[PDB]
């Protein structure tokens, strides 16, 4: 996360926003054994700005 | 009489010529609903900025 806040006057925050989130990419866990396998989430980015 | 008050009048005209009145002054003004800056966005792989 990287972020940048800023007070408004009306009792708002307003952020800059970048985000980047996931897992590593891993080819060499090739078992099939485990069915079981750590939940594979995606890979993200965002960047934008919110109040 | 008469040169008395001329001679006076134009003599003190220019001692008081130094006088200096035109004056600046400084302005704090804050903003409420924007970012002050020349504000930088990142995309995915790029910087990119606005004034």
């Amino acid at each position: 996360i990287r972020v940048l806040p800023r007070f408004s006057a009306d009792g708002q925050i307003e952020m800059s926003l970048d985000i980047e989130d996931g897992n590593d990419k891993t080819p060499q866990s090739d078992t099939t054994t485990s069915v079981d396998a750590l939940p594979e989430v995606g890979r993200t980015l965002i960047s934008t700005i919110a109040r | 009489y008469v040169d008395m008050v001329v001679n006076a009048a134009t003599m003190m005209d220019k001692q008081n010529d130094g006088i200096e009145l035109g004056r600046q002054k400084i302005g704090v003004m804050r903003l409420n609903n924007t970012f002050v800056g020349d504000r930088t966005y990142n995309l995915r792989d790029q910087k990119m900025v606005i004034p």
